[PDB]
DNA sequence: GGTTGCGTGACC
DNA sequence: GGTCACGCAACC
């Protein structure tokens, strides 16, 4: 049928663009066709903002970072969505950033500390002395934890650009 | 009976499926050269991907991105010393932000160097190498205090195990 | 022949 | 609770 090859050469390149995703053929595979999309637009969205903004060992920088940092970087939107998770937020909670990213932010705190980093969302000019957040807060963990991991965000909370005029935290996770 | 009811509430599932589809091409024509067919704007998006980009290592941020990532939210530089000598082997541009005088007393200038006089013997200590380490030091520009957290990686994929040097990041304690 | 949406069912 | 694939009725 006629219907059929609509929906199947609109598959294969969602296939494609899957494929060319940043992340490792092992979730690649796995990724549900909705998670795609999102994902990608993430990404999209990710590299617009750091063009906007930015506007041999330099490579081997990227990878010291994510690992010497004894946590993960965090960058959430007014809309609480994780706009950016780092890959090595696995490494302690246990959560793949392939799944993290633009998902409820909420779905990784405690209820307790819920209301708290709601507060600290929501408070302004570009770099202000104000939204300087250092909030301690407890998130979820899936390690061998109790399940809710207690740490401590150390970030900046500065202006989002590049989506289409809203703010955003962009933070580190510091376990202890 | 009433079935129907709870499957006309399968409907609405299936429905914000659909929502979540159509929004997201819309949301991922916005971050594409145009302001339209959907599969158009799936090709128009592949095609996007394949211009932004054995084992190698995909990432959603280069290290440019990271780099600075890190340097707005924590105002971290990178630095790798070398694990006994009191050699330094690479400090990132973010190390301006920080502190000053970047890259030219950093550059082959020991770690050493760049702290305290008190805080030579408490270094010395991390370095013992008898698999990740942690502290805390005062740096210069008169001084300001530092945290630093890294790892060990040595400098010369197997099954079994792998000169050292400590590679690890200095942030403004708070 | 194209694409946009809709209500079903099987399969988890 | 959700995914994926049908087939259908529209319309350029
Ligand atoms: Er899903
Ligand atoms: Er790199
Ligand atoms: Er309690
Ligand atoms: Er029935
Ligand atoms: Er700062
Ligand atoms: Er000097
Ligand atoms: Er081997």
């Amino acid at each position: 049928n006629p219907s059929k090859r609509h929906r199947d050469r609109l598959n294969t390149e969602l296939d494609r663009l899957a494929s060319l995703l940043p992340f490792p053929q092992d979730v690649i595979n796995k990724l549900d066709k909705l998670s795609v999309l999102r994902l990608s637009v993430s990404y999209l969205r990710a590299k617009s903002f750091f063009d906007v903004a930015l506007k041999g060992l330099n490579l081997q920088e990227g990878e010291f970072l994510l690992q010497a940092l004894n946590g993960f970087v965090l960058v959430v939107t007014t809309d609480a969505l994780v706009f950016y998770a780092s890959s090595t937020i696995q490494d302690y909670l246990g959560f793949q950033q392939s799944d993290v990213i633009h998902q409820s932010v909420y779905e990784l705190i405690h209820t307790e500390d819920r209301a708290e980093f709601q507060r600290q969302l929501h408070w302004p000019p570009e770099n202000s002395p104000l939204m300087e957040r250092c909030f301690i807060c407890r998130l979820r963990c899936l390690l061998d934890s109790s399940g809710f991991l207690a740490m401590n965000f150390q970030g900046k909370l500065k202006y989002l650009h590049g989506q289409k005029p809203q703010l955003a935290l962009f933070a580190i996770a510091t376990p202890l | 009976d009433k079935e129907r009811l709870a499957r006309e509430n399968h409907s609405e599932i299936e429905r914000r499926r659909r929502n979540k589809m159509t929004a997201y091409i819309t949301e991922l024509s916005d971050m594409v050269p145009t302001c339209p067919d959907k599969l158009t704007i799936l090709r128009m998006a592949v095609s996007h991907m394949k211009s932004l980009r054995g084992s190698y290592k995909p990432s959603f941020l280069t290290d440019q991105e990271l780099k600075h990532l890190i340097l707005e939210a924590a105002d971290g530089f990178l630095f790798i010393v070398s694990c006994e000598t009191g050699r330094v082997v690479y400090v990132s541009d973010s190390v301006t932000p920080v502190l000053n005088q970047p890259q030219s007393e950093w550059f082959g200038s020991t770690l050493y160097d760049q702290v305290h006089p008190d805080d030579v013997d408490k270094l010395r200590e991390q370095l013992s190498t008898s698999s990740r380490r942690s502290f805390i030091c005062r740096m210069r520009c008169h001084f300001v205090v530092v945290h630093c957290t890294g790892y060990i990686k040595a400098w010369p994929d197997d099954d079994p195990e792998a000169k050292f040097c400590l590679v690890a990041i200095g942030r403004l304690q708070v």
